[PDB]
C-alpha cells in the first residue's frame, strides 16, 4: 500500500497549482483521503478530505476558499488545487488515506538565476555568500566545514558556507539549473 | 483550526540511556461527550505512534494523559526516535496538530565561535551589502543573535539559518547575514554582530569599523 505524491511543485504569486496523489496496492474508494500543509518549523495543518467512493469533499475553514479536492476513480489519483497563491503557500503537502513523502511547494516568480558568490574573508574562519539564485539547490565545495540551509527570500534563494582553516583556499559553487560552476579565491 | 496545541520543550535534549519526557497543552478540553478523549501522537512520512494514550505497533512509549495536559513518555531513549513529535486532537472540528518536539542529543554546553564578515567589494559593486556572522559549534541550539549598527539594534533585514544537530559534535551552527543596500552601509560606520548565549552572562561581541 502506498500513496504516490511527487517530490516537488512550483507556481508563481497568483496563479493555481494541482497537487497528485496517486493510489496502489489498495482498492480506491474504500479510504478517505486527507491533505495535510506543514510550513517550516510551523507545525502541521489539516486542510480537508475526499470520499474517492463518491467525491464528497469537506474542509478546514481555513482552508476551504484556496483548496479545491477531487478524486478520479478511474486512475485512482485523488488532486488538490491551490489557487490565488501567496509566498505563505510555500511548504510541504502531504496526502493520507499511511501517507505520501510530501510535495514540496515552492511559491516564486523567478526565474532560473545563476548564484552570485561573494566572499567572506577578513584559527581563521573563511566562508562564501551565495545569493539570489533559482531555483535549489546548489553545492558548495571547499579546497571544518559548514553549509547553511538556504532561505527563499523574495522569490530568490540565498545561502552560505564556511570554512575554518589552522592557517591558497577556494570555494567551488555549481547550480544544475543553471549549468553554472563559480570559484572565488579568497583575500 | 480552533483548538491550539502548545508543546514544550521546542527541542528536549535526550541521553541515548535514559527517559525523556515531554508535554502537550490543549486550548480546550479534548475529554469528548461519547467519553472518549482523542489525543494522538506522531513522529517525524510522517507516521503516528499512539492514539487515545494506547501504543499500537511502535513500541516503548507511553501514553498519559488526560483532560487538557498530556504527556510522551520514552522509559529509555534510543536513536530511532530522534526526530519531531507532534500531538494531535480531534474533539473537536477541526482536528489541529502542536508545534512539534524536536529530540537531539544531550552534549556539554559549548559557547558558538562567532566571525563576523563585511561585505566584500564584488557585492558592493552590484549595489548590495550584506553583513554575516557566524555562529559555529555551540550547545544548545537555542542562542540569540542582535545586529548593531553604530551601536543602534537593527531588526530589518536579517535572515539567520541553523543547521541541524552536527552527529559527529553534537553541536549546532547557525548563520545570520544583514542585507543593506550600498547606499545605506557606506551611511554607517560600526557594524556589530551581539550573541547571546546560556554559556555566558555576556554576549559574545563581534564587530568591525568600515
Amino acid at each position: 500500500v502506498q500513496l504516490q505524491q511527487p517530490g516537488a511543485e512550483f507556481a508563481m504569486p497568483g496563479t493555481s497549482v494541482k497537487l497528485s496523489c496517486k493510489a496502489a496496492g489498495y482498492t480506491f474508494t474504500s479510504y478517505w483521503i486527507h491533505w495535510l500543509k506543514q510550513r517550516p518549523g510551523q507545525g502541521l495543518e489539516w486542510i480537508g478530505e475526499i470520499d474517492p467512493s463518491d467525491s464528497y469533499t469537506n474542509h478546514n475553514q481555513k482552508f476551504r476558499g484556496k483548496s479545491t479536492l477531487t478524486a478520479d476513480i478511474s486512475s485512482s489519483t485523488a488532486y488538490m488545487q491551490l489557487s490565488s497563491l501567496t509566498s505563505e503557500d510555500s511548504a510541504v503537502y502531504y496526502c493520507a488515506a499511511f501517507w505520501g513523502q510530501g510535495t514540496t511547494l515552492t511559491v516564486s516568480s523567478a526565474k532560473t538565476t545563476p548564484p552570485s558568490v561573494y566572499p567572506l574573508a577578513p584559527s581563521v574562519t573563511l566562508g562564501c555568500l551565495v545569493k539570489g539564485y533559482f531555483p535549489e539547490s546548489v553545492t558548495v565545495t571547499w579546497n571544518s566545514v559548514h553549509t547553511f540551509p538556504a532561505l527563499l527570500q523574495s522569490g530568490l534563494y540565498t545561502m552560505s558556507s564556511s570554512v575554518t582553516v589552522p592557517s591558497t583556499v577556494t570555494c567551488s559553487v555549481a547550480h544544475p539549473a543553471s549549468s553554472t560552476t563559480v570559484d572565488k579565491k579568497l583575500e | 483550526g480552533d483548538v491550539v496545541m502548545t508543546q514544550t520543550p521546542l527541542t528536549l535534549s535526550v541521553t541515548i540511556g535514559q527517559p525523556a519526557s515531554m508535554s502537550c497543552k490543549s486550548s480546550q478540553s479534548l475529554l469528548d461527550r461519547d467519553g472518549k478523549t482523542y489525543l494522538n501522537w506522531f513522529f517525524w512520512r510522517l507516521i503516528y505512534l499512539v492514539s487515545k494514550l494506547d501504543s499500537g505497533v511502535p513500541d516503548r512509549f507511553t501514553g498519559g494523559g488526560s483532560g487538557t495536559d498530556f504527556t510522551l513518555k520514552i522509559n529509555r531513549v534510543e536513536a530511532e526516535d530522534l526526530g519531531i513529535y507532534y500531538c494531535w486532537q480531534g474533539t473537536h472540528f477541526p482536528q489541529t496538530f502542536g508545534g512539534g518536539t524536536k529530540l537531539d542529543i544531550k552534549r556539554a554546553d559549548a559557547a558558538p565561535t562567532v566571525s563576523i564578515f563585511p561585505p566584500s567589494s564584488e557585492q558592493l559593486t552590484s549595489g548590495g551589502a550584506s553583513v554575516v556572522c557566524f555562529l559555529n559549534n555551540f550547545y544548545p541550539k537555542d542562542i540569540n543573535v542582535k545586529w548593531k549598527i553604530d551601536g543602534s539594534e537593527r531588526q530589518n533585514g536579517v535572515l539567520n539559518s541553523w543547521t541541524d544537530q552536527d552527529s559527529k559534535d553534537s553541536t549546532y551552527s547557525m548563520s545570520s547575514t544583514l542585507t543593506l543596500t550600498k547606499d545605506e552601509y557606506e551611511r554607517h560606520n560600526s557594524y556589530t554582530c551581539e550573541a547571546t548565549h546560556k554559556t555566558s552572562t555576556s554576549p559574545i561581541v563581534k564587530s568591525f569599523n568600515r
